[PDB]
């Protein structure tokens, strides 16, 4: 869930892994982590009233 | 002599294992080594029949009744002098 | 945690996926140059053929550039690999870096 | 790291200045204290 | 084109190393800096009484 | 004393100091090693095109990386601790000289038998006799009998000093209200020089030490000639 | 706006910038003080005058490089810039308090500069030992102004440590365990616990000295039952911990750089590097009496401190051997900043051993208060802590600015600095073997050659320092804008663009629990 | 004529396993050199000096030379 | 809101490189000048 | 080609031997002619010219491996400029000696060294290795 057209995702590809994989996530098709190929999708909403 | 690590703010089982292996046992081994380097038959004391020691007010309930339980003839006199 | 025959197999299987996409093509090449090994020609085969499925001549050259690089000073590896691949190469009209002139400074 | 080209390229000549000015900003005053050293002691 | 290091690499390398060698020798040998080298096989001992 | 271009330690005038030289010689063998293995392995990693950027496993190499250096370190300590306890040792001294540090000279007391006391300043460059060692020479020397065990007590009547004779392997701090004990044994006679080894103010540089070692019988006269 | 932006800030980045600037200025003063020192020793006889004016200069050189250069850049600059961006935090727990930690530092410096212009200045050494530092030898305001420098400078540090630890512990993504934070982040957390626990005891000691000079206490005065040595312990109880403070973040940066420029996706043995610094931290607290082996303390004690001081080599080894493994099968990209890291690894390991020498109470008998000591700690500080600083600075300059430096120039800088510090300090090993004492304006004839050479080195190191001021200009002059950065997938700081916006992570990162 | 299949795996592994020995060797042979060239000389040079040392013949020549204050 | 982007996130101006050289000249130079003028004043008293 | 700052958040292109197939093409936007080559790439690859093959390679990728991996002459400029600045550094030292540094002490004049040297051999300074041991006392000359 995001308030904008992108938001940075961090991917802990396996438990206890020392290194989070970071990348920008965009409105669109789903995006896969460039490490483990796990899929992520942006879900715009808001917080007006 | 202080401590300085700084909160391992994750999961417990894992941090206590870090501490088990990184600190606890390392220091049990440093300590063992420090006695495996000080250990030895250090030379046994001259005998004096000091009355405030080797107290027999009553036989013991075993051996000839004149020998302590964890007796060691090399270092532990009777009232009347060492054995042998 | 596996034999070398499993490794070689596991990767060929990855690259003979028929609805392999170019995200999966780049992934597997960029994952594979990571390892302490020049790939077996039967993988370079499988990949060169995943390019053909994907209508990307370009990446099929780049792959051959990467073979020669992972080798470094072991000069004899690339020439042997380019023997074992000669069939698949002239099957698909894949020209090598050396032929397109992209080994010139 | 990929960069653009410079927006205000600093030619050699311009570089030669900045180098000239910068070396002198350290070197000159230090010199004037260290040269008049003898004078300071006679007091 | 060729780059700064092609056009000027040797000039810089040649003329640095030369200007470097000259001023250092000169500054070491010609202005009466006192280095106080080991006297051994050099100075001839003289009586001090 | 120290001579031009000197690389290493002054020559051992006392046996303790000898012991240090050989111990120091040990410690540098290992230093010269770890520094070369690290300089070598560095260059090794940088001089290949072959690559391996995928995740690598620690446990089994991090074992060599600890158990070796722990052995390398007992090896250094084992003699370091021998030579340190050797500096204490139940020795039998025949003479007890007390030194006091002042802003900026050293006073001496030989008070076993007599009440012999005197100061010890530096020869100003202008007043050195040709042959005399700038910043090192003192008007009144510490005459000590050579080849005997001597007890030196150190204190100061003002700031901190440090009583320091490299060639004998001695350095003990002068701490006001505190009597610090060291022991002095020359294997040879001659002149043996040293300087203040704590910052005491304006003339820290210029308050040196010079021992004169001589026989016992050339000493006892020197003692009697000073009262 | 300007007064609101720079004076009144609550921006972790804008505050980092203030420190990088302060610590850059400090360095200028530190350099001058170091040149003066070697002006005086570069030939025999006397240049300024007596040991007094000489030791005010020596002393000042030490406080500025330590307290106003290395800790301000390394912790307050790179801390405040990188830490929040490496854990996806929007700023610091306590951003108002963060700014007081900055503005307490000009004052702190000015009391220092005041001290050197009042009476005959405080030439006491950086140890400030009674009874020299007392009200009979150093009568006047000088030593009081120096004690006050440190009070303010210790409040900055302790407040800033409370801020980091509370930030690194409390303000990560929920999914993120401590065990998935970068090595720098870890280095700074540990370095803040060392500060938090040692600076209070430093303060306590310099407080008893103020009340010995001013309120007629006798803490360190044998006239009233006191002991000068008591002071040495409290100060060194702080003073060992103070130096693992000065290197730990260098560890951090070095772990970062060697990783990024070897093209690796993480450094070798992450948890190894975590155990290493948590050890170096811990053992750094139980070693303080190795600075006091000629004070006249029981033999049984002296042999503990010898042995305890040497254990530190194992966990420090792990780190040397890790970096070296982080290079193993790397795609080495030969940047300036890699050069800075590589140099660190070898000149830190030189200095690191020269202090295992010193660990032996035996030798330190002869090596105490000689240049050999000066040589050890100028290899770990001048050729480590400053190499980390120039390394980091070189690698991250485009993140803070948005512009590139000229890499050729920046290797020309590395080149000259390498030749300068090694020629400065390699001869100081020889001097202290030949038994040249510390804190002397003038030396016996014998020691001249090395002292000439040592000072020539200090004139090469000056060319370096001047070049780096003109290299910072060029870059700003030229304004080449960073376009694209590699290795972003594993280096979150670079993800918000060079330079990143006033407000970062306004919407926090997504990290899910698997 | 066909080229024969070379070693294609763990090429960097092989390079290290070979050279790790070469660095042991360099160092450990710098070990020997220091023992011979320096340490075993020091021990030989102190023992050789002190073996036939008369500290009275030292004191005597030093006394004739006019260096001492206590011994004219 | 304060200015975003390259040359905007500093408390000086990089809008003209020759004013910038004057600025860095003073900043760094003053700091290096300081110890010298301080040693002067200590010798210039007594 | 042309890259903007503003898209730091978008997948960018890069030449890198450990990432040989990057996330995007070098040339995103195709002319009329480039579109019809991309069309020819859907057919047999034997029906392309060498010219037509090089071009496809240069759309997907900027520098070739041999181009991305070529050595330079940086070092010449890096070594020779260092040696100029280390050179410069002596001009300061010569200035320092000529205008700043007073006359050195008299215990450094030829005479004194000679007298002071014997005085040192007369007290047997460092007689096991360092000084007096480098002197022959019978032949009365430095040892050969
Ligand atoms: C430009 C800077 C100046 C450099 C200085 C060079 C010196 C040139 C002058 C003439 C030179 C003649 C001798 C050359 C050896 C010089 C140093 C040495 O080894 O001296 C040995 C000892 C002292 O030992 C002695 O006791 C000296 C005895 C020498 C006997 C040899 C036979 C006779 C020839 C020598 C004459 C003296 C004999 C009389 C004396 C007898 C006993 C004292 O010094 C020490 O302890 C120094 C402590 C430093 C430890 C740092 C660790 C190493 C860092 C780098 C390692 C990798 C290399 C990369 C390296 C890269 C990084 C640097
Ligand atoms: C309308 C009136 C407003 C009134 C308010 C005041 C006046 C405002 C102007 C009017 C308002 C309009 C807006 C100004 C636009 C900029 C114009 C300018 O260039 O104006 C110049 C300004 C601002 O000056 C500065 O900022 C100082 C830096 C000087 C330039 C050198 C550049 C450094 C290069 C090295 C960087 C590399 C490292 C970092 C690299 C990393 C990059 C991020 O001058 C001043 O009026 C000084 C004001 C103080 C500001 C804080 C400075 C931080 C102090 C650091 C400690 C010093 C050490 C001493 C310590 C103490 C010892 C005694
Ligand atoms: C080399 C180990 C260094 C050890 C030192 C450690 C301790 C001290 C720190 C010291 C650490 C510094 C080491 C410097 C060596 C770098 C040379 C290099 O590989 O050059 C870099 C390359 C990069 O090449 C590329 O564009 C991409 C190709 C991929 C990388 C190439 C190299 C990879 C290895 C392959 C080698 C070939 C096979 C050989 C096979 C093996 C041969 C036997 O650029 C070029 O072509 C040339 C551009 C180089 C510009 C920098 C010069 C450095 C000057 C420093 C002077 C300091 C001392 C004072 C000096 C001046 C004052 C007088
Ligand atoms: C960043 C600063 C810094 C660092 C990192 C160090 C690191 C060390 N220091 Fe030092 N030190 C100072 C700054 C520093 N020091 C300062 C300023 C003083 C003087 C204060 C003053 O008096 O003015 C001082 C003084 C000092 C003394 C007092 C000397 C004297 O006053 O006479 C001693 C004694 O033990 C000492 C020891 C050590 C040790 C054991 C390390 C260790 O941390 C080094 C460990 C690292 C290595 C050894 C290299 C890596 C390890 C390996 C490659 C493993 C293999 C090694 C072996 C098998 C041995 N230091
Ligand atoms: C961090 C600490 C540090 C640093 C860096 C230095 C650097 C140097 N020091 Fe110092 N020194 C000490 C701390 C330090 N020193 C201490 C603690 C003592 C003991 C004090 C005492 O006895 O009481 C000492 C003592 C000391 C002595 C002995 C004094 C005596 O006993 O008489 C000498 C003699 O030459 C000396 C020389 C030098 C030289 C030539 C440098 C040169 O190597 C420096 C060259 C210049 C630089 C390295 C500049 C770097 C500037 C920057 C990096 C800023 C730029 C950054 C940005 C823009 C972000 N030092
Ligand atoms: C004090 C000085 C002492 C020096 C210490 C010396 C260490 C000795 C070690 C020597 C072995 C060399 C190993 C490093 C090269 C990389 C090895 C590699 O690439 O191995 C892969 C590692 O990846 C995996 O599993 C993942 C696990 C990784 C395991 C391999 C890496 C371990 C070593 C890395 C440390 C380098 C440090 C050197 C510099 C200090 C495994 O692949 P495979 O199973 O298919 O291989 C099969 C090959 N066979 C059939 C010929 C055996
Ligand atoms: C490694 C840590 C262990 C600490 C616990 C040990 C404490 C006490 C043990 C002493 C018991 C013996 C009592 C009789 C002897 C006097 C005390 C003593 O032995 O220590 C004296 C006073 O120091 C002192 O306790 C100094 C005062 C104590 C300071 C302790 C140091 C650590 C402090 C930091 C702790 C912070 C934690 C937070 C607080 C809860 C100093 O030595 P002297 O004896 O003058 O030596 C005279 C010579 O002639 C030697 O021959
Ligand atoms: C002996 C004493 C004399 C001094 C020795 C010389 C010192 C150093 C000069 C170094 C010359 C440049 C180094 C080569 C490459 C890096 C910088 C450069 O030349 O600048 C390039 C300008 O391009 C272009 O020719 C566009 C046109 C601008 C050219 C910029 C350089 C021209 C001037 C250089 C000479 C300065 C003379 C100094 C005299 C005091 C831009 O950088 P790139 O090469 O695109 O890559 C860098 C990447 O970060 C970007 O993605
Ligand atoms: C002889 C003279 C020597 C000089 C001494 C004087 C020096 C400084 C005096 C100035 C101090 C008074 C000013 C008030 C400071 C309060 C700071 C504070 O209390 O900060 C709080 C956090 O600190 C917390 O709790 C935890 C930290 C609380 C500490 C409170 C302030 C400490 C000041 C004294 C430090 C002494 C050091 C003690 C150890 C030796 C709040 O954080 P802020 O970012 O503010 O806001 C964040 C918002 O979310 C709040 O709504
Ligand atoms: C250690 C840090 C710095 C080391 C290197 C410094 C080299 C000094 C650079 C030149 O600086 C000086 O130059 C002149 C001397 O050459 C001085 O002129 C002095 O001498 C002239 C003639 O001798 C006079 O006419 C001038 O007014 C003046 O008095 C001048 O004032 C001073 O700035
Ligand atoms: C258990 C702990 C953390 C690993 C993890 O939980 O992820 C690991 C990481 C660092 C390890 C230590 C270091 O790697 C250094 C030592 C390595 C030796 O082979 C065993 C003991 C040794 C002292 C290790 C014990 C244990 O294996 C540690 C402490
Ligand atoms: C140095 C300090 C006293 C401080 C002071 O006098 O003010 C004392 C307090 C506790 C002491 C330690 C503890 O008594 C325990 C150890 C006892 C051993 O005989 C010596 C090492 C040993 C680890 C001690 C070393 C040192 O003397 C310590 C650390
Ligand atoms: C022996 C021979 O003719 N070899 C060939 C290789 O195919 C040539 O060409
Ligand atoms: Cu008395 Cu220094
Ligand atoms: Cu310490
Ligand atoms: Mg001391
Ligand atoms: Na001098
Ligand atoms: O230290
Ligand atoms: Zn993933």
């Amino acid at each position: 869930p995001s308030i904008t057209n992108k938001r940075i995702v961090g991917c802990i590809c396996e438990e206890d892994n020392s290194t989070v994989i970071w990348f920008w996530l965009h409105k669109g098709e789903a995006q896969r982590c460039p490490s483990c190929g796990t899929h992520y999708k942006l879900v715009p909403h808001q917080l007006a009233h | 002599a202080s401590a300085a690590k700084g909160d391992h703010g994750g999961t417990g089982a894992r941090t206590w294992r870090f501490l088990t292996f990184g600190l606890a046992l390392p220091s049990v081994a440093l300590c063992t080594l420090n006695s495996w380097l000080h250990s030895g038959h250090r030379e046994r004391p001259a005998f004096i029949p000091y009355h405030h020691l080797r107290i027999r007010t009553k036989p013991f309930s075993w051996g000839d009744g004149n020998h302590t339980f964890f007796h060691n003839p090399r270092v532990n006199p009777l009232p009347t002098g060492y054995e042998k | 945690h596996e034999t070398d025959e499993e490794f070689d197999a596991r990767w060929v299987t990855y690259f003979n996926k028929p609805d392999i996409d170019a995200w999966e093509l780049r992934k597997g090449m960029n994952t594979l140059v990571g390892y302490d090994l020049v790939p077996e020609p039967k993988i370079i085969d499988a990949a060169l053929r995943a390019c053909r499925r994907l209508n990307d001549f370009a990446s099929a050259v780049r792959i051959l550039e990467v073979v020669k690089d992972k080798a470094g000073p072991h000069k004899e590896i690339y020439p042997y690999v380019i023997q074992e691949l000669r069939p698949t190469l002239n099957e698909l009209g894949i020209s090598t870096p050396e032929e397109l002139g992209l080994d010139k400074v | 790291i990929t960069a653009k080209p410079a927006k205000t390229p600093t030619s050699p000549k311009e570089q030669a200045i900045g180098l000239s000015v910068t070396f002198l900003s350290f070197l000159l005053p230090a010199g004037w204290v260290l040269y008049h050293l003898d004078n300071y002691k006679k007091s | 084109a060729p780059d700064f290091h092609d056009k000027y690499g040797n000039a810089v390398l040649a003329s640095g190393a030369t200007f470097c060698v000259a001023v250092w020798v000169y500054m070491a040998t010609q202005i009466g800096i006192e280095w106080n080298p080991s006297p051994v096989g050099r100075v001839t001992p003289k009586e001090w009484r | 004393m120290a001579y031009p271009m000197q690389l290493g330690f002054q020559d051992a005038t006392s046996p303790i100091m000898e012991e240090l030289l050989h111990f120091h010689d040990h410690t540098l063998m290992i230093v010269f090693l770890i520094s070369s293995l690290v300089l070598y392995i560095i260059s090794l990693m940088l001089t290949t095109k072959l690559t391996h950027t995928s995740t690598m496993d620690a446990q089994e190499v991090e074992t060599i990386w600890t158990i070796l250096p722990a052995i390398i370190l007992i090896l250094i300590a084992l003699p370091s601790l021998r030579i340190l306890y050797m500096m204490d040792e139940i020795n039998n001294p025949s003479l007890t000289v007390k030194t006091m540090g002042h802003q900026w000279y050293w006073s001496y007391e030989y008070t076993d038998y007599e009440d012999l006391s005197f100061d010890s300043y530096m020869i100003p460059t202008s007043e050195l006799k040709p042959g005399e060692l700038r910043l090192l020479e003192v008007d009144n020397r510490v005459v000590l009998p050579m080849e005997m065990t001597i007890r030196m007590l150190v204190s100061s009547e003002d700031v901190l000093h440090s009583w320091a004779v490299p060639s004998l392997g001695l350095k003990t701090d002068a701490i006001p209200g505190r009597l610090n004990q060291t022991t002095l044994m020359s294997s040879r006679p001659g002149l043996y020089y040293g300087q203040c080894s704590e910052i005491c103010g304006s003339n820290h540089s210029f308050m040196p030490i010079v021992l004169e070692l001589v026989p016992l019988k050339y000493f006892e006269k020197w003692s009697a000639s000073m009262l | 706006m300007f007064i609101n932006r720079w004076l009144f800030s609550t921006n972790h980045k804008d505050i980092g910038t203030l420190y990088l600037l302060f610590g850059a200025w400090a360095g200028m003063v530190g350099t001058a003080l170091s040149l003066l020192i070697r002006a005086e020793l570069g030939q025999p006889g006397t240049l300024l005058g007596d040991d007094q004016i000489y030791n005010v200069v020596v002393t000042a050189h030490a406080f500025v490089m330590i307290f106003f250069m290395v800790m301000p850049i390394m912790i307050g600059g790179f801390g405040n810039w990188l830490v929040p961006l490496m854990i996806g935090a929007p700023d610091m727990a306590f951003p108002r308090m963060n700014n007081m930690s900055f503005w307490l530092l000009p004052p702190s410096f000015l009391l220092l500069l005041a001290s050197s212009m009042v009476e005959a200045g405080a030439g006491t050494g950086w140890t400030v030992y009674p009874p020299l530092a007392g009200n009979l030898a150093h009568a006047g305001a000088s030593v009081d102004l120096t004690i006050f420098s440190l009070h303010l400078a210790g409040v900055s540090s302790i407040l800033g440590a409370i801020n980091f630890i509370t930030t690194i512990i409390n303000m990560k993504p929920p999914a993120m365990s401590q065990y998935q934070t970068p090595l720098f982040v870890w280095s700074v957390m540990i370095t803040a616990v060392l500060l938090l626990l040692s600076l209070p005891v430093l303060a306590a000691g310099i407080t008893m000295l103020l009340t010995d000079r001013n309120l007629n206490t006798t803490f360190f005065d044998p006239a009233g039952g006191g002991d000068p040595i008591l002071y040495q312990h409290l100060f060194w109880f702080f003073g060992h911990p103070e130096v693992y403070i000065l290197i730990l973040p260098g560890f951090g940066m070095i772990s970062h750089i060697v990783t990024y420029y070897s093209g690796k996706k993480e450094p070798f043995g992450y948890m190894g590097m975590v155990w290493a610094m948590m050890s170096i931290g811990f053992l750094g607290f139980i070693v303080w009496a190795h600075h006091m082996f000629t004070v006249g303390m029981d033999v049984d004690t002296r042999a503990y401190f010898t042995s305890a001081t040497m254990i530190i080599a194992i966990p420090t080894g792990v780190k040397v051997f890790s970096w070296l493994a982080t290079l193993h099968g790397g795609n080495i990209k030969w940047s300036p900043a890699m050069m800075w890291a590589l140099g660190f690894i070898f000149l830190f390991t030189v200095g690191g051993l020269t202090g295992i020498v010193l660990a032996n109470s035996s030798l330190d008998i002869v090596l105490h208060d000689t240049y050999y000591v000066v040589a050890h700690f100028h290899y770990v500080l001048s050729m480590g802590a400053v190499f980390a600083i120039m390394g980091g600075f070189v690698h991250w300059f485009p993140l803070f600015s948005g512009y590139t430096l000229n890499d050729t120039w920046a290797k020309i800088h590395f080149a000259i600095m390498f030749v300068g510090v090694n020629m400065t300090f390699f001869p100081q090993h020889f001097l202290g073997l030949s038994g040249m004492p510390r804190r002397y304006s003038d030396y016996p004839d014998a020691y001249t050659m090395w002292n000439t050479i040592s000072s020539m080195g200090s004139f090469i190191s000056l060319t370096a320092v001047m070049l780096m001021v003109f290299i910072i200009w060029e870059a700003f002059a030229s304004k080449r804008e960073v376009l694209t950065v590699d290795l972003t997938t594993t280096n979150l700081e670079w993800l918000n663009g060079c330079p990143p916006p006033y407000h970062t992570f306004e919407e926090p990162t997504y990290v899910n629990l698997k | 004529t066909a080229l024969a299949k070379p070693q294609m795996r763990g090429l960097l592994a092989r390079r290290l396993r070979f050279h790790i020995v070469g660095a042991f060797m360099v160092s450990l042979g710098f070990a020997t050199f220091y023992k011979f060239a320096v340490a075993e000389k020091r021990k030989k040079a102190y023992a050789d000096f002190y073996r036939n040392y008369d500290s009275m013949k030292d004191f005597e020549e030093m006394r004739k030379a006019g260096i001492f204050q206590s011994a004219k | 809101h304060y200015e975003e982007g390259p040359g905007k996130n500093i408390p000086f101006s990089v809008e003209n490189k020759w004013r910038l050289l004057a600025m860095m000249t003073l900043f760094f130079g003053s700091g290096f000048a300081a110890p010298f003028f301080i040693v002067r004043h200590q010798l210039l008293k007594k | 080609s042309v890259v903007k700052s503003e898209d730091y958040a978008l997948p960018s292109y890069v030449d890198r031997r450990d990432y040989p197939l990057p996330d995007v093409a070098h040339v995103k936007n195709l002319s009329a002619s480039q579109k019809a080559l991309k069309e020819k790439e859907k057919a047999s690859w034997s029906s392309l010219s060498i010219d037509e093959k090089v071009e496809l390679y240069r759309l997907k990728f900027k520098e070739s491996f041999a181009e991305m991996n070529r050595s330079t002459n940086e070092w010449k400029t890096v070594v020779g400029a260092a040696m100029f600045f280390i050179g410069f550094t002596a001009l300061l030292l010569i200035w320092e000696k000529h205008y700043v540094y007073g006359p050195i002490p008299h215990t450094f004049e030829e005479e004194w060294v000679a007298k002071q040297t014997k005085r040192m051999l007369d007290m047997k300074v460092a007689p096991i290795q360092g000084f007096s041991a480098k002197w022959d006392y019978d032949k009365n000359e430095w040892k050969k």
